[PDB]
């Protein structure tokens, strides 16, 4: 959920 | 090729030093007084503490300080993570196991490098809380600290420096058997790479320490059990105090873990 966003950012 | 184990190595570093703003060299520095100008406010009681807010009750302050310290220390292991080649190639749910799994192994392995015999550097090295204070803690949190310093002390004792640091970090969070992996083969493939890069990094770096390499991965197990002993702290914390909750973030890591 948050993980997911903060593995996905660049 | 060794050549290329050493530029791997090199890459994991320099990718350290863009994640971690704080690393064990300055820390050890700030530890040591060998740093320029800057002394740290020591907290050792109740007061001090209060003092220190400038620069609810006691024990649920510091737990939650823990707290923010841990959601910050989240967010730049998976940047960390996102450098380490390969990783981001992975199965994305895989990538959030790995995470879900990997990232309080690396905070406590992170943590000894703020920490000494004696206490624990606070917000970016600011502040430096003795460890006779944390002890002092109403139960159940002062047994949250002990275990800590317990581990940080042997394992400062191997004498890691940052650029060891980083690939013992890399290799914890290229686990293949954490619990619901999807594909395991490539994860395996990337730790077996890390593992010979981190044997000739700990051979070149410190020729004369015996058998390094193996004390090194028996930490990695070591880490494990910490874990599971401070999970289970916080089992009982949720338990009896039933008007507290952690952090977001904190939720979400610690939902459906093993
Ligand atoms: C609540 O535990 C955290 C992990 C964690 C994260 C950070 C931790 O401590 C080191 C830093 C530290 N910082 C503070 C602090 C206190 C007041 C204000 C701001 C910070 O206290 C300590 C011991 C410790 C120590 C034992 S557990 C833990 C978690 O479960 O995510």
């Amino acid at each position: 959920h948050k993980l997911v966003q903060l593995l996905t950012t660049t | 090729e060794s050549a290329d184990l050493r530029a791997l190595a090199k890459h994991l570093y320099d990718s350290y030093i863009k994640s971690f703003p704080l690393t064990k060299a300055k820390a050890r520095a700030i530890l040591t007084g060998k740093t320029t100008d800057k002394s740290p406010f020591v907290i050792y009681d109740m007061n001090s503490l209060m003092m220190g807010e400038d620069k609810k009750e006691v024990a649920i302050r510091i737990f939650q300080g823990c707290q923010f310290r841990s959601v910050e220390a989240v967010q730049e292991i998976t940047e960390y993570a996102k450098s380490i080649p390969g990783f981001v190639n992975l199965d994305l749910n895989d990538q959030v196991t790995l995470l879900k799994y990997g990232v309080h192994e690396i905070i406590y392995t992170m943590l000894a490098s703020l920490m000494n015999k004696d206490g624990v550097l606070i917000s970016e090295g600011q502040g430096f809380m003795t460890r006779e204070f944390l002890k002092s803690l109403r139960k159940p949190f002062g047994d949250f600290m002990e275990p800590k310093f317990e581990f940080a002390v042997k394992f400062n004792a191997l004498e890691l420096d940052d650029s060891d640091l980083a690939i013992f970090i890399a290799v914890i969070i290229l686990s293949g058997d954490r619990p619901g992996l999807l594909n395991v083969k490539p994860i395996e493939d990337i730790q077996d790479n890390l593992l010979q890069a981190l044997e000739l990094q700990l051979k070149l770096n410190h020729p004369e320490s015996s058998q390094l390499f193996a004390k090194l991965l028996q930490k990695m197990t070591d880490l494990r059990q910490i874990v599971t002993e401070h999970v289970q702290l916080l089992q009982v914390i949720k338990k009896t105090e039933t008007d507290m909750s952690l952090h977001p973030l904190l939720q979400e890591i610690y939902k459906d873990l093993y």
